DNA sequence: CGGGAAAATCTCTAGCA
DNA sequence: ACTGCTAGAGATTTTCCCG
DNA sequence: CGGGAAAATCTCTAGCA
DNA sequence: ACTGCTAGAGATTTTCCCG
């Protein structure tokens, strides 16, 4: 395929023909055409066809401001639950965040706080009241509203909730502090039929529960499982299996080839 | 080694090639000349 | 002693995604908690999932109607 | 199943309520609430405490969940009923708020705070909210020194009083709870839901009079009749709609 | 439910409670709930989630103008097959987009052409060389990309294209006609892994091959057959099943119960 | 009878209820007020 | 006579699409070309599909590669 | 399968080509192409004419498509070599163009015309094209009160010269028969590619020396050896690159 | 009938004012 | 009474190749 | 074991600077 | 070395109800 693969490349030089063009008009195998056209630098010109996904732990909070009728809406949510917080605040400074942040933290386990790099949540006085509170803050890449989806759905909702109760007050604080009351008790749907509000609860009390229960459990069953290797801790027997975590490696194995002691 | 071509930040100009220096899932960390950046995987293509 | 406490811990329930699976799997099944990841038991497979991508709910409807 | 005639006999001897029978004999909520409510021998987490406090020249309003002692604290920039029903109508949305008790002032009395509470579903009615106000004030004192406003200081203190302080029987918080007194309520409130959706049948089994369905498992039907509790086959027992 | 009724709407005047939340609330059967969500006017503001069809007769042009360098690009492309014509014109007018037009259709089969409300679309000089040439104008919904989505698509293709090309050219319309030559006999894919030009090709001679084909068939094969009705039209009778045409109703039927006369 | 509720052109705002003259396969046609209109499904409702 | 026509116009292939559902489905077998309608065989099922919803081709790379 | 000997037989008789013999006898093109070209008794649609009129002191350039007399014509603001490159880029990126035959003119001849040619691809070499050119003259004449300027003019008597004139054996338009005609040379590329990706094959098959295979079907090999065509099924051959 | 390799198909995303 | 699409990058499923 | 009806799940879209 | 999501509208699949 030597002179064909001449060809092809004097071709692409002019053309940027895809592999399929360059397979059919110089006999190429597949391999060799993608090859030629993935050598060249002006065909890179597409990434892949994926999204991530967002971390959600329970003590995960994401932070935006948006905007209304010329007035600024800090809105928090949390991600596990979908339970958010908003405030209208006078202006996108840093110290109405880190006082907005300050009061999120004291009324429920804050842990770690999702923000874009807006210049209010990139100050100073935001860092040293998350310093102060024990809060992480995580920027992701910058201009990727995609990192903050959760947060960036709820303002949607938020507005779309203004929306419908706007008529019932005479200032957008009242209003806005309708919806978030709505959005957080009088929608029901997700993972549990919950509310934002039960969903939170029963997450926070969750983790609680099940870290307490899973302390006392490892306190009282203490064994070491042997496999195929050295004392790998017992995680959990059952069902003809036995999980087991031998060296920061969380691994199920069948229970045939192992040894409790 | 692999080669990185990416776009950055809202500019639609794809750059590259560039190292990989780390890959996670869902993004990239990219030295492209002395700089190193953090990339989606959405905006970028490892070869 | 032990048994309670294990029984109590299996009626958990948590939703989960995959690494490139964009959609929520069902209430599978909790074996165990850990700081980075847990053990769950979905329809008779026993997966290890990063704490990150779990939600451990209890579901207190259904507990209330058996 | 097997452990209802034991649920009884618990209940008879020792008295224990319907969650603690439920968890040691395994029988759905229903049948234990009904086990207990049968013994005539035998027969809070949505309400708060508001106040205010004068630090400094500043107003601070309180609220108080006195089931956990959890303290919801803003500074006000004036004593009025506008400001008043904006805190109320912050707390109702961020917690399930179903009563309200003031002592009467001239904010908590006016029409703004009526129509905040009647909008929310909140009821007004005119040692817990003493101490904690008091608590409140020393922590700001010990924390005044961290920050230059004073509702900087209110909002630390608060944080302080929520999750750095810990005591009581478990050594718990008072964020812990207030997070476990309502996950407690959630509960009461989905089985009064199932209750209330249950009794609005009749079962007729083995036929026998009429009679109240308690549970509809998946093989088997538990009911009451003549103030005795009975289990019967799904195909045994036919269910209408009364 | 009666009395849970009232709760319910009188609740939803204030909250707007989504169907689930009454459901629950209030002890309502799920249609009840339902219907009192869907008789508020005011929680009517989401759109059932489908797309569309947009038409792939092989008559079918979409036009669009698209800019760069502050230059307009008028891009015509044929819907069923992806072939494409560009042209750089000095100003966005009747004038210009009526001679782009007039000239594609002495190059082509054109039947109907679909384009948005743009002024140089809708001036007098188009309609009245639509009406000269046969072409009949369909403007979709206003403000409806999506309705031309396939010629906006190919904006993008084109102008990836120019990006890679803009090099070897001195001015734009060099560079555009390269890149109409690249997509059109360069790139290789779609249905029969051709390219544009290739499956335009087999499209047209298709449709004339086609058409004159089954006229010959219907002049030859003339059958009336009844089935379980009138005398239905024969159009294909094998394997079992007889397709026909009764009262302009095209229906498949099985061998059964058809008699063929 | 039906009724649409509508989102028409480029207007957050949804507009409603209207009388619905036509449904095809991907919009329909509705009578707002004296004033005929040709809307996308994916801007309508009909209930 | 007919019967060479018929198999002409059965060598055609069709790709079209249902009212719903956005992907293409694969080179049925050409039956029958109307003004408005296309009667094609795909998969043993004979279907009536919309002219505006069908790309007819012949595909002269697989008629030259039997 | 069963007609390769018929189709031998055919071809010997009344000689048919490669394209009428797998119609009638249902063989892969290979095989009737190996059997036509195996017959030493036995043994254009890329190509354009460019051309320039001269009418109503305005200069048209006229490419005409000669194996179906397909004219392209479009008005040019000056007679220079940038305008007939464009033409041609045009052209090309239009059509499959791989000559094109020009009078040896100062425009035709410029760099920039060679450097068009070069990139698209294009060979250039210095009575169809007179006759369209009279022809496309007449029809401007008839249509000319039709339009304002020129070149509208010109662009309605190329839509009437290519889709409303009508003739020849088949009463086809010169728009038809230049369809046809590319289908035809699409079919043609597409069996040389399938030829020469195919030559580079031997085959052993009943084992018997190389031979050439033709086609690899579903459950038979048909090939060639000693100038003579033979089937035989694929488990008895075996296939090698060389 | 069966693994390894390759071809084909499925999934999914940016950009198109 | 009109209507999202298209080309490329991975990932997964199907087919082929010779035992 | 089986239709009709209802509940549950799947698919998919706009909007979020 | 970090990461789209969410709630609602149809459409289709599963489960339940009483023979
Ligand atoms: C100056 C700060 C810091 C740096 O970036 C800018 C600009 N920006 C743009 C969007 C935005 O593009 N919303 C639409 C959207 C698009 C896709 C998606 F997945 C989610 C979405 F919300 C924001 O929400 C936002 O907060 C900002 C912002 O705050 N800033
Ligand atoms: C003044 C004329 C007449 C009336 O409307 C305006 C405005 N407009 C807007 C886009 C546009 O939104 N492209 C982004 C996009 C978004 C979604 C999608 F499915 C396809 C897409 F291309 C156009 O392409 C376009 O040609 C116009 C235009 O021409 N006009
Ligand atoms: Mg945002
Ligand atoms: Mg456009
Ligand atoms: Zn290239
Ligand atoms: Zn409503």
């Amino acid at each position: 395929f030597l002179d064909g693969i001449d060809k092809a490349q004097e071709e692409h030089e002019k053309y940027h023909s895809n592999w399929r063009a360059m397979a059919s008009d110089f006999n190429l195998p597949p391999v060799v055409a993608k090859e030629i056209v993935a050598s060249c630098d002006k065909c890179q010109l597409k990434g892949e066809a994926m999204h991530g996904q967002v971390d959600c732990s329970p003590g995960i909070w994401q932070l935006d401001c948006t905007h209304l009728e010329g007035k600024v809406i800090l809105v928090a949510v949390h991600v596990a639950s979908g339970y958010i917080e908003a405030e209208v605040i006078p202006a996108e400074t840093g110290q109405e965040t880190a006082y907005f942040l300050l009061k999120l933290a004291g009324r429920w386990p804050v842990k770690t706080v999702h923000t874009d790099n807006g210049s209010n949540f990139t100050s100073t006085t935001v860092k040293a009241a998350c310093w102060w509170a024990g809060i992480k803050q995580e920027f992701g890449i910058p201009y990727n509203p995609q990192s903050k989806g959760v947060i960036e759905s709820m303002n949607k909702e938020l507005k779309k909730i203004i929306g419908q109760v706007r008529d019932q007050a005479e200032h957008l604080k009242t209003a806005v502090q309708m919806a978030v009351f709505i959005h957080n008790f009088k929608r029901k749907g997700g993972i549990g039929g919950y509310s934002a509000g039960e969903r939170i609860v029963d997450i926070i009390a969750t983790d609680i529960q099940t870290k307490e229960l899973q302390k006392q459990i490892t306190k009282i069953q203490n064994f070491r499982v042997y496999y195929r290797k050295g004392p790998a801790k017992l995680l959990w027997k059952g069902e003809g299996a036995v999980v087991i975590q031998d060296n920061s490696d969380i691994k199920v194995v069948p229970r045939r080839k192992a040894k409790i002691i | 080694n692999f080669r990185v071509y990416y776009r950055d930040s809202r500019d639609p100009v794809w750059k590259g090639p560039a190292k990989l220096l780390w890959k996670g899932e869902g993004a990239v960390v990219i030295q492209d000349n002395s700089d190193i950046k953090v990339v989606p995987r959405r905006k970028a293509k490892i070869i | 002693e032990l048994q309670k406490q294990i029984t109590k811990i299996q009626n958990f329930r948590v939703y989960y995604r995959d690494s490139r699976d964009p959609v929520w799997k069902g209430p599978a099944k909790l074996l165990w908690k850990g700081e980075g990841a847990v053990v769950i038991q979905d329809n008779s497979d026993i997966k290890v999932v990063p704490r990150r991508k779990a939600k451990i709910i209890r579901d207190y409807g259904k507990q209330m109607a058996g």
